[PDB]
């Protein structure tokens, strides 16, 4: 059980990352109108409430720990549920992992002036440092974790306080909505893509509600409030960047949020915020490490992966799994070696995003199929929100195909790869 | 979920004791079973762990005295408290916990001190 409050709390504390910061280059480069980028993150944010408000009903239903791979295990088979632990093993978490320490990388580089051939190895440190600090334990890991979640709501703050109340804002700085130059149809995609990823996290509503104390009443009050914050907050966070630069601008600029604090307070108010911005990356790095180390034990623990026995392997120091998180550390190194934030992020969008689809067609599936179940919790609109959900989802994944074959083919490739390890694991037995 | 431990008590130093501690009602064979200690006044501190593969790990200051074994017939764990020292007195702990992020199962609690 949890106060409605305290769940408020944890979903606006989960979403929110550093995505804010960092996504608007990408929004803002392919919307190409400051109108526009707002309405993609308008739309990524309802998409995310209806998507959190169908993933709660389902989580509810099954309120077992582990969510999606539970989920998908339950509805459609144990082989969906592996493959959707072993996507998140191999390519969400080592993805998430890679990108967040490149854009650290490259957010240390800008603060410090240093030469941007630093950018990989730097990542690559911080990555392994991060990962090391992880294998000692859950007390550091909990410190940082605790620091980042308090910090990283300042320079939020402060940005939108400072720039909403910058010399020349107004309504003439969100025009004109749409240039030529960038067709409608075809960027939107991609601006949407590139907020989605800023919303990414509030996956866990549906592991929460398993835990929640009365859902039914205060589970669709308490996601609709906390994802309302969020997108409350990245707009006017939006709108404050929109009003300090143009779009041109913060397309132009790879840290759009440093260059916002530095235009907003010159001195050592610009380095402050950015190294609130840095805080906020590595706290965000230390949660998906921990997120991500508790998967392989599960897919282990289930006789699901190759050397299930070295996999489920605890270190009796710390009572860790750590060799999953060498793993997924070797394969977010590779990543880094080989990637770029922007395709990173895109690829954990499709990837996360087709599977959360799935989801929601398995809650439509249950709804029809096992009618009888307890349910604790009814999505608002069964016919309208689901759907919704399903629609974006849809639309997110075959937008991706058609504009990025490459980042699709990856991931499809990797999760194909996933399978005939699952049928090799089912006749070896772990 | 219980955790019943024993032998603990006064004892002269350089003594050795045993600390069973039966669990019931876990999986005891997936359980890494540890040992904690706490002071008066602070936070218990690990002291030996061994997990459900058979590997230990023991804490600095008990290294190469301290024996951590478990036996999964009996569902039982005990600690060979061997070459006992003046500072080993403290309360100690029976855990049971069967990942790092698992929730972690505590004992009564018994009390061992060295009396000189």
């Amino acid at each position: 059980e949890v106060s409605g409050i305290t769940a408020l709390t944890v979903v606006v504390g989960t979403v929110i990352g550093a995505g804010i910061f960092f996504k608007p280059t990408a929004v803002y480069g392919a919307a190409g109108a400051p109108g526009l980028g707002l309405l993609a993150w308008f739309v990524a944010g309802i998409i995310t409430i209806a998507g959190g408000l169908t993933v709660a009903e389902i989580g509810t239903i099954y309120p077992q720990t582990g969510g999606m791979m539970i989920y998908l295990e339950k509805v459609y088979g144990r082989w969906l549920g592996f493959l959707v632990g072993w996507a998140q093993m191999v390519i969400y978490y080592p993805a998430n992992i890679a990108a967040l320490a490149i854009i650290f990388a490259t957010q240390f580089v800008n603060l410090f002036a240093l030469s941007d051939s630093t950018i990989v190895p730097t990542a690559i440190l911080t990555s392994i440092f991060l990962m090391g600090v992880n294998f000692l334990g859950t007390k550091y890991s909990g410190w940082i974790q605790t620091l980042a979640t308090i910090l990283k709501l300042i320079p939020l703050v402060v940005i939108i306080v400072a720039g909403l109340l910058y010399p020349g804002g107004g309504v003439i700085r969100l025009v004109p909505f749409s240039v030529e130059t960038h067709p409608v149809l075809t960027s939107f995609g991609s601006a949407l893509i590139a907020t989605l990823f800023a919303y990414d996290g509030w996956i866990n509503v549906g592991t929460l509600a398993g835990e929640m104390k009365n859902p039914g009443k205060m589970l669709p009050k308490v996601i609709i409030g906390g994802l309302s914050i969020v997108m409350a907050v990245y707009l006017l966070t939006n709108i404050a960047y929109l009003f300090v630069l143009d779009s041109s601008q913060l397309a132009g600029t790879d840290t759009p949020a440093a260059l916002v604090a530095s235009h907003l307070f010159e001195g050592i108010g610009s380095k402050l915020v950015t190294i609130g911005i840095l805080i906020s990356v590595f706290g965000g790095i230390n949660g998906y490490i921990i997120s991500g180390l508790r998967v392989p034990y599960a897919l282990a623990t289930q006789k699901m992966l190759p050397f299930s026995d070295w996999f489920a392997r605890i270190n009796p120091k710390t009572n860790l799994p750590i060799n999953g998180g060498l793993v997924m550390l070797g394969i977010a190194i590779v990543m880094i070696l080989t990637g770029q934030f922007n395709q990173l992020t895109d690829l954990i969008v499709f990837v996360i995003w087709f599977f959360i689809t799935l989801t929601f067609i398995a809650v439509i599936i249950l709804r029809k199929t096992q009618p009888d179940i307890e349910r604790p919790y009814r999505v608002p609109f069964y016919p309208v929100i689901p759907l919704i959900a399903i629609i974006g989802g849809l639309y997110i994944i075959f937008n991706t195909l058609i504009v990025q074959p490459k980042n699709a083919f990856i991931g499809i490739l990797l999760t194909l790869i996933g399978i005939p390890i699952y049928f090799y694991c089912k006749k070896k037995y772990g | 979920v219980q955790l019943v431990e024993s032998g603990g008590g006064l004892v002269q130093a350089g003594g050795s004791l045993r600390l069973s501690c039966a669990a019931s009602g876990i999986a005891f064979s997936r359980m890494s079973m540890a040992w904690y200690r706490q002071d008066p006044g602070k936070q218990r501190a690990l002291v030996a762990r061994i997990t459900n593969d058979g590997s230990t790990y023991y804490d600095d200051s008990v290294k190469g005295r301290f024996t951590i074994s478990r036996d999964n017939a009996k569902n039982t764990v005990h600690l060979q408290m061997n070459s006992l020292k003046p500072e080993d007195t403290a309360v100690y702990y029976c855990n049971a916990q069967l990942v790092a992020w698992s929730e972690n199962y505590w004992g009564q609690g018994t009390q061992v001190t060295v009396s000189s």
